[PDB]
C-alpha cells in the first residue's frame, strides 16, 4: 500500500502478511460466495497493483474462477487502451508516461512506476482503478457460488 | 549542404516571426527528408496549418500532430510510422530537433524542439536537426506553455516550406 509518513508524503509500504492470509482464509470458509466482495474491497485499501495481484494469486483452487477473472481484467484493460489513446512523448523530468492498461493491472510496469503514478499531484489511481476491474470480475465468477 | 526549411508561427492568428531549420540529412536521411517533405506540404498533406500542442517551460515545444492535432496523431510520408534510423546525434542543448514517439520505432510527424540540454532523451528520440535562425522564437513561444504541456493559446504554423 500507498500511506502517509511523519514528513507529509506519500511513500511505498509492502503488503502486510496478515492481510494477505485473513484474504486466504476468508476464501478457503467462503470460496467465492458475495460476502468475499466487500472483503476483498476492505482488505486491499490504498493496494498498489502490485499488492492486488500478490492478494489474487494466493488463492488455492477455483482455477475455473480465477481464469474467469483474469479474462474480464482483460477485457477491461483492453476497454482502457480503447478509450485512452496512447499521446506521443518525450517525458519531461517528474513526468511519467501515461498508464496503459497492461500497467494498471501491474504485467508491464514495475512497483516503482505504480508508486510514481499513485503518487504524483494530480495521482493517476492506477491502484484503485485496478481493484474495480477486480471487483467487477468478482461480481462475475460469484455466480459460480451463488 | 544540408537542406533548410522554415516555420512562420503564429499566436492565436497574429504573426510571432520565422523560425529556421537545418536537417542534417548526412546522417538521417530518411528522417531529415521526412520533416522537409512534411514543410513543403509536397505529398498533399503536412504541417501547414496544425499546432505546437505540447509546450512545457525549460523543455521543449511539440508539434507536427496535423491529423488529431493533440499527440495521439501524424503520420509520415513512409506510412502511419518508420523505424528509428540511428540515434548519432545527440540531446546537446538548445535549438535541436528531434522525432516525437511512443516508443522504439514510432516515428511519425510529430517532433519537438529542445529549449534546453536534455541528455536523458539521448537514444530514446532521433535528432535530425537544429535551429539555425530563429530561436528567440521558439524562446517565445515558451511563455504559451504550461507544466504540463497545455497551451493557453493556439500557437499554429502559418505557413512553411524550403529555403534550401
Amino acid at each position: 500500500p500507498i500511506v502517509q509518513n511523519l514528513q507529509g508524503q506519500m511513500v511505498h509500504q509492502a503488503i502486510s502478511p496478515r492481510t494477505l492470509n485473513a484474504w486466504v482464509k476468508v476464501v478457503e470458509e467462503k470460496a467465492f460466495s458475495p460476502e468475499v466482495i466487500p472483503m476483498f474491497s476492505a482488505l486491499s485499501e490504498g493496494a498498489t497493483p502490485q499488492d492486488l495481484n500478490t492478494m489474487l494469486n494466493t488463492v488455492g483452487g477455483h482455477q475455473a474462477a480465477m481464469q474467469m477473472l483474469k479474462e474480464t481484467i482483460n477485457e477491461e484493460a483492453a476497454e482502457w487502451d480503447r478509450l485512452h489513446p496512447v499521446h506521443a512523448g518525450p517525458i519531461a523530468p517528474g513526468q511519467m508516461r501515461e498508464p496503459r492498461g497492461s500497467d494498471i493491472a501491474g504485467t508491464t510496469s514495475t512497483l516503482q512506476e505504480q508508486i510514481g503514478w499513485m503518487t504524483h499531484n494530480p495521482p493517476i489511481p492506477v491502484g484503485e482503478i485496478y481493484k474495480r476491474w477486480i471487483i467487477l470480475g468478482l461480481n462475475k465468477i460469484v455466480r459460480m457460488y451463488s | 549542404v544540408n537542406p533548410t526549411v522554415f516555420f512562420d508561427i503564429a499566436v492565436d492568428g497574429e504573426p510571432l516571426g520565422r523560425v529556421s531549420f537545418e536537417l542534417f540529412a548526412d546522417k538521417v536521411p530518411k528522417t531529415a527528408e521526412n520533416f522537409r517533405a512534411l514543410s513543403t506540404g509536397e505529398k498533399g498533406f503536412g504541417y501547414k496549418g496544425s499546432c505546437f500542442h505540447r509546450i512545457i517551460p525549460g523543455f521543449m515545444c511539440q508539434g507536427g500532430d496535423f491529423t488529431r492535432h493533440n499527440g495521439t496523431g501524424g503520420k509520415s510520408i513512409y506510412g502511419e510510422k518508420f523505424e528509428d534510423e540511428n540515434f548519432i546525434l545527440k540531446h546537446t542543448g538548445p535549438g535541436i530537433l528531434s522525432m516525437a514517439n511512443a516508443g522504439p520505432n514510432t516515428n511519425g510527424s510529430q517532433f519537438f524542439i529542445c529549449t534546453a540540454k536534455t541528455e536523458w532523451l539521448d537514444g530514446k528520440h532521433v535528432v535530425f536537426g537544429k535551429v539555425k535562425e530563429g530561436m528567440n522564437i521558439v524562446e517565445a513561444m515558451e511563455r504559451f506553455g504550461s507544466r504540463n504541456g497545455k497551451t493557453s493559446k493556439k500557437i499554429t504554423i502559418a505557413d512553411c516550406g524550403q529555403l534550401e
